[PDB]
C-alpha cells in the first residue's frame, strides 16, 4: 500500500500481467522487456494515481478503455501489435501530455478518439501503415510525426493544426501543403524538386515552356 | 513590415504556444529572448527619480491606450521604448491593437535607431498574448527572424529576358528574307 | 475601484480626480489600481495633473510624510526628527516608551 | 553548420564581448539568449536521481576534459545536452578545444534531431570565453542564427547571364567553317 | 589543490580512489576537487569507481548519515530514529534539553 514505482524490464518469460489487487498508490508502472499481450480491463478500479504507463516490448493485441483515472500524464506502447484503436479508448483522459503508439499494426482509427484527452503535447504515430487519420481535437499538440505510413495518402487539414510546431508526414506533399515557415518546422522537407503551388514555380519560366511546348509541333507536323 | 516570430514558453515539460507581428524600424532587427514583464504604459516616465530595478534581460509587453485619453503624454512611444531598454530590458513588445497611430510614431523615427528590437503586434493575435500574460505566471518570450529560400525567383528575370532576346532577333531574320 | 478607462489588461489607467495613482505589480501583470491613500511604505504626492503614489527611498521605514520624512520608523531604530537612528543622542530618551528618541 | 558569433553580456552600463563558434548537427540550429551558467563535464549524470534544478533558460558552458582521463563516461556527449536541456537548458556550448574527437561526435548525432541549439567553441577563442566565465560574477549569452548575411539567392542571380553568353558565343564561331566551305 | 588533475578552469576533474568529490559552485563557474569528508548537509556515497558526496533530501536535517536517515536534525525538531519530527510519541522522553525524543 506505499509502493510507488515498479519498473520490471527484461522479463522474458511472463506471459501474464502481474496481480495488482493490493497496491493502488504506484506512479509509474513499466513492463518493457516481456511478452504480455492481455492487458486486464479492470485498471482504472485501481492505480487511482499513476502518472507513466509503459508496456512497450510486448505483444499486445488490443487495448482496454481507460475510463477515468484522470491523473495519467503519459503513455507508451510502442512494438506491440494494436490492430485497432476503438472510440472509448481514451474517455476524459486529462492532463495526458505524450501518447506513442509507433511501430504497430495499426490501420483504423476512430474518427471521435482525440476530441476526450486533454492538453495533449506530444503524440507519435509512427510506422502503422494505416489508411485515414482523424483530426478532430487534436488542435494543441506541438509535435505530431507519421513517418512509416506509406499507406497514408490523405492530406491533412491545416484547419485543425494552429499551435502544431513539428510534423513529419509520410510524403512530402502534406508538409507543403500544411503551408509552414507561424513558423512549422517539417522533417520530410520539400526542397525544391517538390513544389506545391507551381509545377513550374514561378511566373517568368512558365511563360518560357509555354513557348516551347506552343512551337515544337507546330512545325513538326509540317 | 518584417514578421516577426513570437512564441511563449511555460516551465512546469514545456507546452509551446506561437504568434505572428511585425518587427518596427525603430530598433536594430535581429533575434532576441527573455521573460515577460507586463509594463503599464504610464509607468515607463522619465520624470520619475528612482524606481525599481528589473533584473536584466525582459521582454516588455506594452498594451497601448488610446490617444485621446492621454492628452500630455510624458514620453513619446519611442520614448518608452528607449527607456525600457536602458532600465534593462532587451526586447520591447507593443500592443498598437488600440492606438494604431503608433505604427507611423515608430516607423517615422527612423533617424536615430535603438540597439534592441522593437515590436508591435496588432489585431486580435494581440489578443492571445494578452489572455497569457493574464493567466499563467511564469512565460518565456523568445522572438526571431528566419526567411529562408527566397532561389529560384531571382533568376526568373535573367532566363525570360534572355530568351526575349533569343526570339526578337530571329523575327527580324524572317522579316528581311522576304523583302 | 472606480476609474475612468478601467481597460481591462492595464486596470485602471485614470483616477477619478483627487485620488492615487499606483502601479500594483504582482506575477507578471502590472495592473493601475486607484487608491484613496499610499498603501504602505509609499508616500502621496499631490500634482494638478495626475496624483503619483510614490515609493520612499528613505532607509529603514515602513510609513513617510515626504521623499525623505519618515513618519514610523521600523521597530529596530528611533526616529530623532525624520530620519530612524540606531543611536539617540543626549537630550532625548533612547526610547521614551513608545520607540522614540 | 555555419559559425555562430555568441556574444556575452557585461552589465553592472552593458559592455558587450563577442565571439565566434561553429553550430552543430546535434540540434536545431536557432538563437537563445539566457544567462550563462558553467555546469561540470561530470556533473551532467543521469544516475543522480536527485538534482538541483535552476531556472528556466540558461545557456550552460561545459568545459569537455580529455577523453582518455576518465576510464568510462557515463554519458554520451551528445547525451549531456539532452540531459542539460531537460534541466530547462535553451543552449549548451561545448568547448571541445581540448577534446578533438568531441566533434565527430556531435555532428553524427542526425540520427535524432535536438529541439535546441547546440554549439562547440574550438581553439584560442574559447580562451576568452573562459575567462568572462572565470572573472566575471554574472554574464549573459547570445547566440543568433546565421550571424552574417549571405547573398544565397541574390549573388548567383548574375551567374546565369554569364552561363548564357557562353551559349550565345559559342554559336558564332561554327559559323566560320560554313563559310569556308 | 586536493586531487591530481586539477585544470586550473575546471577544477580537480577525477579524485583519488578514496576521497570524495563535491561540486562546488559559487556565482557561474562549478568545479569540484577532493574531501576527505562531505562538508555539510550532505552524504557520502562511496563507490568502486568514484566516492560521490551528493546531496540530502530529507527535510529539516542539518547533517545526515545516508539519502533517508538524519543524524543531527534542525535546532526546531527532534529526532526519534531517523527523521525530524515535531511530535515525539509516548514511551520516549520527550526533548532531554538536547532536541531529542
Ligand atoms: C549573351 C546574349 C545577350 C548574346 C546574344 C547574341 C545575339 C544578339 C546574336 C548571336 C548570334 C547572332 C546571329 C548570327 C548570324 C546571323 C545570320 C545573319 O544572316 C543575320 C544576323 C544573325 C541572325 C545574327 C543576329 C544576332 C545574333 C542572334
Ligand atoms: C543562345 C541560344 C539559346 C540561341 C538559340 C538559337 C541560335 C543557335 C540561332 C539563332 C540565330 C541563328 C542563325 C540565324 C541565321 C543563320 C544564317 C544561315 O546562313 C546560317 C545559320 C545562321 C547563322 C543561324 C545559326 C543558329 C542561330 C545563331
Amino acid at each position: 500500500s506505499d509502493l510507488h514505482s515498479l519498473v520490471i524490464r527484461g522479463a522474458s518469460m511472463v506471459q501474464q500481467f502481474p496481480n495488482l489487487t493490493g497496491t493502488v498508490h504506484l506512479e509509474s508502472l513499466t513492463l518493457t522487456g516481456t511478452k504480455i499481450s492481455s492487458i486486464p480491463n479492470n485498471l482504472c478500479q485501481e492505480q487511482k494515481m499513476l502518472r507513466t504507463l509503459d508496456l512497450s516490448y510486448n505483444n499486445i493485441r488490443d487495448l482496454p478503455s481507460f475510463n477515468g483515472c484522470h491523473a495519467l500524464e503519459e503513455i507508451s506502447l510502442q512494438r506491440n501489435q494494436i490492430y485497432q484503436i476503438k472510440e472509448g479508448t481514451f474517455q476524459g483522459l486529462i492532463s495526458l501530455r505524450i501518447l506513442d503508439l509507433s511501430r504497430n499494426l495499426i490501420h483504423e482509427i476512430h474518427s471521435r478518439a482525440f476530441a476526450t484527452l486533454g492538453p495533449i503535447t506530444n503524440l507519435d504515430v509512427s510506422f502503422n501503415e494505416l489508411t485515414s487519420f482523424p483530426t478532430e481535437g487534436l488542435n494543441g499538440l506541438n509535435q505530431l510525426k507519421l513517418v512509416g505510413n506509406f499507406k497514408l495518402k490523405e492530406a491533412l487539414a491545416a484547419k485543425d493544426f494552429v499551435n502544431l510546431r513539428s510534423l513529419s508526414v509520410p510524403y512530402a506533399y502534406q508538409c507543403c501543403a500544411f503551408w509552414g515557415c507561424i513558423i512549422i518546422h517539417c522533417t520530410p522537407s520539400t526542397g525544391a524538386f517538390k513544389p506545391c503551388e507551381y509545377l513550374l514555380g514561378s511566373w517568368m519560366i512558365r511563360l518560357t515552356v509555354w513557348f516551347i511546348f506552343l512551337v515544337a509541333l507546330f512545325f513538326n507536323l509540317l | 513590415k518584417e514578421t516577426a516570430f513570437v512564441e511563449v514558453v511555460l516551465f512546469e515539460t514545456t507546452y509551446t504556444t506561437g504568434l505572428t507581428g511585425r518587427f518596427s524600424r525603430a530598433g536594430a532587427t535581429l533575434s532576441a529572448e527573455g521573460e515577460i514583464v507586463q509594463m503599464h504604459p504610464l509607468g515607463l516616465c522619465n520624470n520619475n527619480d528612482e524606481e525599481d530595478l528589473y533584473e536584466y534581460g525582459w521582454v516588455g509587453v506594452v498594451k497601448l491606450e488610446q490617444p485621446e485619453l492621454d492628452p500630455k503624454p510624458c514620453l513619446t512611444v519611442l520614448g518608452k521604448a528607449k527607456r525600457a531598454v536602458q532600465r534593462g530590458a532587451t526586447a520591447v513588445i507593443f500592443d498598437v491593437s488600440e492606438n494604431p497611430e503608433a505604427i507611423d510614431q515608430l516607423n517615422q523615427g527612423s533617424e536615430d535607431p535603438l540597439k534592441r528590437p522593437v515590436v508591435y503586434v496588432k489585431g486580435a493575435d494581440a489578443i492571445k498574448l494578452m489572455n497569457i500574460v493574464n493567466k499563467q505566471k511564469v512565460a518565456r518570450a523568445r522572438i526571431q527572424h528566419r526567411p529562408p529560400r527566397q532561389e529560384y525567383f531571382d533568376m526568373g528575370i535573367f532566363l525570360a529576358f534572355f530568351v526575349v532576346v533569343s526570339l526578337v532577333c530571329l523575327i527580324l531574320l524572317v522579316k528581311i528574307k522576304l523583302k | 475601484k472606480g476609474c475612468l478607462s478601467c481597460s481591462k489588461d492595464n486596470g485602471c489607467s485614470r483616477c477619478q480626480q483627487k485620488l492615487f495613482f499606483f502601479l500594483r505589480r504582482e506575477g507578471m501583470r502590472q495592473y493601475g489600481e486607484c487608491l484613496h491613500s499610499c498603501p504602505s511604505g509609499y508616500y502621496g504626492h499631490r500634482a494638478p495633473d495626475m496624483n503619483r503614489c510614490a515609493r520612499c527611498r528613505i532607509e529603514n521605514c515602513d510609513s513617510c510624510f515626504s521623499k525623505d520624512f519618515c513618519t514610523k520608523c521600523k521597530v529596530g531604530f528611533y526616529l530623532h526628527r525624520g530620519r530612524c537612528f540606531d543611536e539617540c543622542p543626549a537630550g532625548f530618551a533612547p526610547l521614551d516608551e513608545t520607540m522614540e528618541c
